């Protein structure tokens, strides 16, 4: 199913033209809510004085159409940054008195128009407007991929258009959005309804769009092609922005008069239904984390806080994951017993942090399959999670399961491990102090002792995306520091963003640690090449971690397991947005910091631009020991 | 009362346009309330305008007019909201108005019209930034240009040449066209948004426009005289029919101006109380002109020759 909706510049009778745009099959409407050529004067006499009504009575629609199946536009006369002065007073009253109509109406959205550089005091007004009551209206700001001007036909003999490229001003248009929601201050109610045009820009103007609060996506069925069946279709690359557009899960919109009149109109709405269907169906992980999307959450901290039976349940229904983990045993059994050994050397396998026990059976059908003796011990500190492993202890496992409720970091082990097994690793890897745990139990493993995981490594990349920056924007609390929600990561599905170069590594760590100067503290420098032009917002974390030799568990996009449900990516964010020209170098730096208290991150930006040092001295985040 | 005539017409009254024997015809729009449409009427009485009870025939349109013209004696073209140009046509015995065709060619409101020299071709201008030449016998668009970056304002046909017309838009172009060149469109020579156009009748390379400060200005083809006329937009620029014509001006401020060959004023009628939107000489009495306006009024003005 598509949302698609129906612009019209011309509504004779409203109960009419609904009627027949619903049959057609579109969920709502896009129509003037004043007559477009409907010229109002607001200062001079006579013509201030014209009698009403001045437009439609709202009591042509029910009170539920108005906000579920309209959207109102804008009059094209309205030019608020026209030079002539006349023509902004009547322009500025014009536009509060059909957006102040618009709010009457409770309209969920309102279409105003991007067709030239300066829209400087339309952003007045409409921030004017914002800040005019409380209202949840959406403002679809209608701008086109390629400006007017650029895509005009080349047939003015004394003016042609210009053939050589212009890298930067093929661009033009984003710079016209970007520049109006900056004067409008991020507003969260103001989106952008990109409009498509014939021919399709270069990729890197299309690629500009990426991050952008795309919500609408305007198709005129001028760029419709034709098949042999006189049926309205597109090319292969619009085909592939629709798709894109599709992932947005953007809201289509038809525009322009019936071009294939043997058809009916309901072709073009049926071939966007079509592209739709025809697309491969939620694979397993989309099945999984679609509803997540852009959802910022608090990374979970399982030293410092006891998790949720819920939380664990999460964690055991990605079996991808743990059956790395038992192929990991698996092999390391192989290594550590020969064949002539098997029956009188058992291994001592010791899971540190077993949760409700899914590495425990992952360990005891890698003991099988490998046909080797094991003794194991399954550590807890979560009591309540305890619970759940001691009564599988009692009911399955038997005497050869030890569950042990205790922090790894103090708990006095009987005797040394042969293998240590772990899942203390977050998005960022080592961000849930899995080092720090690992080398406080680090003493009752033997002198060839294997941990698993052996090593991990955390990666990091920097992105653009204006809608996350607002999701983080809007994270502001009472009683704290008003910017404290800048200075602390989320693990959140990236979905609405672009990357702007590829992820490097940041941090990584070896277990078991043999260095005698042991120090988890870290400062690393990154330079990220930037071939495009864009904004940037923060910089999206991974990892990848070693289980044993080749078997590893990873979320690095160009490495990532493939069928693993588990672990989104972490975000960092920066408190102000910083422009990067093309070729320009984003420089990044990144510090893991520690006392005996607490672990935090901090993090600064300088290159091409300095920002300021984020989270100094853990002030908005820590993670606790 | 004629029939299937509209018992009541629409407020903002949009065109009125003479023909040869003196009838007069009507284009009206319905630019508020409930019910957004158009009608056309046909008043061989020029002084029972706008009075539906004594008119020679009418009709109703599905959108509303924001242009119309002659074609010839008997066709109407009209400029619909629709996106659509339209073509009607009076009966043999003129109480009847018909439609002859309607075809929807324009993405967005049509808001210019105009016929060129030989009457069987027409050329449209409209809010989708594009400009038609169509072919008023095979009821099909001949060309569809692009050549302006904004809606376009005004198209006027040239007076004799079949082939040449003028453009203005709101990207600020005025755009000199001629289809027998492989590019057929040529700018005109910072100024004001350029919002109505005039061929001069008696000077094939002559044209006057007004731009949407109130400025009228008089413009030959190659190497400026204007003069600012009214406080807001020049809606409409006529020339009278005399031998030296007159040049009467309309605009936003509500009011009616007449000039000579200089653009200095000769007469000033605000009897309206809205916009002035059309203005038409009387081919019968050249000293007559007549106005119509947002406020239904159907103004006779004695124009002091
Ligand atoms: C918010 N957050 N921070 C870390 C985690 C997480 C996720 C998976 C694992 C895991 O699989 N193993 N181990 C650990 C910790 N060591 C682990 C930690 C989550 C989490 C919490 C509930 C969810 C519910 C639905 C969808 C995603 C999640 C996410 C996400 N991603
Ligand atoms: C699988 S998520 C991490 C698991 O390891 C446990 N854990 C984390 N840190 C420690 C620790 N220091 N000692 C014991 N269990 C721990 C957590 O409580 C959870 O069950």
């Amino acid at each position: 199913r598509v949302s698609s909706g129906r612009d019209l510049n011309c509504v004779p009778e409203i109960a009419d033209t609904l009627g027949a745009v619903a049959k057609q099959g579109f969920d709502f409407l896009c129509m003037p809510v004043f007559h477009p050529r409907f010229k109002r004067e607001f200062i001079q006499e006579p013509a201030k004085n014209r009698p009403g009504p001045q437009t439609r009575s709202d009591l042509l629609l029910s009170g539920r159409d108005w906000n579920t199946l309209i959207v109102g536009k804008l009059s094209p006369w309205i030019r608020p940054d026209s030079k002539v002065e006349k023509i902004r007073r009547n322009s500025e009253a014009a536009m509060l008195q059909e957006l102040n109509f618009g709010a009457y109406l409770g309209l969920p959205a309102f279409l105003l128009p991007l067709n030239q550089e300066d829209n400087t005091n339309l952003a007045r007004v409409l921030t004017n407007h914002i800040h005019t009551g409380h209202h949840s209206s959406m403002f679809w700001m209608r701008v086109p991929l390629v400006a007017p001007e650029d895509l005009r036909d080349d047939i003015i003999e004394n003016a042609p258009t210009t053939h050589t490229e212009e890298y930067s001003g093929e661009e033009k248009t984003w710079m016209w959005w970007h520049n109006f929601r900056t004067l409008c201050d991020y507003s969260k109610r103001i989106a952008v309804a990109l409009e498509i045009g014939a021919d399709l820009p270069s990729n890197h103007v299309i690629d500009r769009w990426l991050g952008e609060p795309i919500k609408a996506a305007i198709l005129p069925t001028s760029i419709f092609l034709t098949n042999k069946k006189g049926f309205p279709v597109l090319s292969k690359m619009h085909q592939r922005l629709i798709f894109r557009l599709l992932k947005l899960e953007v809201q289509f919109i038809i525009t322009g008069t019936n071009h294939h009149s043997e058809k009916e109109f309901c072709s073009y709405l049926q071939y966007l239904e079509y592209l739709s269907q025809n697309r491969p169906p939620p694979n397993a992980y989309e099945l999984f984390a679609k509803g997540y999307e852009d959802y910022l959450q608090s990374p979970l901290q399982p030293l410092m806080d006891n998790l949720e039976s819920q939380t664990y349940e999460v964690f055991e229904k990605d079996p991808i994951k743990y059956s790395q983990y038992q192929q990991a045993i698996y092999k390391c059994l192989l290594d550590r017993v020969p064949e002539e050994e098997k029956d009188t050397n058992v291994q001592v396998l010791m899971v540190l942090g077993a949760g409700r026990g899914p590495l425990v059976n992952a360990s005891l059908r890698a003991a099988k399959q490998a046909d080797r003796r094991i003794k194991l011990y399954a550590v807890e500190k979560n009591p309540n999670a305890v619970v759940t492993l001691e009564n599988w202890q009692f009911e399955e496992w038997g005497s050869q399961v030890t569950v042990v409720s205790s922090d790894m970091r103090e708990w006095v082990a009987p005797e040394k491990a042969d293998i240590i097994v772990s899942e203390l690793l977050g998005s960022f890897a080592d961000n849930e102090l899995s080092p720090e745990c690992l080398d406080g139990a680090q003493h009752f493993l033997k002198d060839d002792g294997v941990s698993i995981p052996g090593e991990y490594t955390s990666f990091l990349a920097p992105i653009s995306s204006s809608k996350l920056y607002n999701e983080v924007r809007a994270c502001r609390e009472k009683d704290r520091d008003p910017e404290a929600q800048f200075e602390m990561p989320y693990v959140v599905r990236l979905h609405n963003f672009h990357q702007l170069s590829a992820p490097q590594p940041c941090f990584t760590f070896s277990h078991p640690n043999r260095d005698p100067m042991i120090d988890n503290n870290r400062y690393c420098t990154l330079e990220f090449p930037v071939e495009v032009n864009t904004v940037l917002h923060g910089f999206a974390g991974y990892f990848e971690t070693v289980l044993y030799q080749d078997i590893t568990l990873s979320i690095r996009p160009e490495t990532h397991s493939p069928g693993m449900f588990s672990w989104f990516p972490i975000l960092f964010p920066i408190k102000q947005p910083i422009t990067v020209r093309e070729g320009q170098t984003i420089c990044v730096r990144f510090w893991r910091c520690s006392n005996s208290k607490k672990v935090w991150y901090e993090w600064a930006v300088t290159a091409p631009v300095c920002s300021a040092i984020h989270n100094p001295t853990g002030r908005s985040y820590t993670i606790g020991l | 009362l004629p029939p299937n005539a509209p018992a009541c017409m629409e407020r903002q009254l949009e065109a009125a346009r003479y023909r040869s024997d003196g009838a007069l015809l009507l284009g009206a729009s319905s630019l508020s309330g409930r019910c957004w449409a158009g009608s056309l009427w046909l008043f061989k009485d020029p002084c029972a305008a706008p009075n539906e009870g004594f008119c020679s025939a009418g009709v109703q349109t599905e959108a509303g007019v924001a242009d119309l013209t002659w074609v010839g004696e008997r066709g109407i073209l009209v400029a619909s909201d629709s996106g659509a140009v339209e073509l009607w046509e009076l009966d043999e015995n003129e109480t009847l108005i018909v439609s002859k065709f309607c075809k929807y060619e324009h993405d967005d409101i049509v808001s210019t019209v105009s016929v060129l020299s030989s009457g069987t071709q027409a050329v449209s201008g409209s809010k989708d930034i594009c400009i038609k030449v169509w072919d008023l016998a095979q009821q099909v668009v001949l060309s569809s240009y692009r050549a302006h970056a904004a809606q376009v304002t005004c198209v006027a046909a040239s007076p004799h040449k079949d082939s040449v017309f003028l453009s203005c838009s709101e990207d600020n172009r005025i755009l000199l066209w001629d289809t027998r060149c492989p590019k057929p469109a040529s700018q005109i020579g910072p100024g004001y948004l350029p919002t109505s156009l005039a061929w001069h009748p008696q000077q094939s390379e002559v044209f006057v426009f007004g731009d949407e400060n109130g400025t009228v200005s008089l413009v030959d083809t190659k190497s400026v005289l204007s003069s600012a006329v009214h406080s807001q937009c020049v809606t409409g620029l006529v020339f009278s029919p005399h031998s030296v014509p007159f040049l009467a001006s309309l605009s936003e401020d509500c009011s009616l101006a007449v000039l000579d060959s200089s653009l200095s004023e000769l007469f000033r009628s605000q009897a309206h109380r809205d916009f002035v939107r059309d203005a038409t000489w009387s081919p019968l009495n050249h000293s007559l002109l007549t106005t119509v306006g947002w406020d239904h009024q159907v103004v006779h003005h004695v124009v002091p020759t």
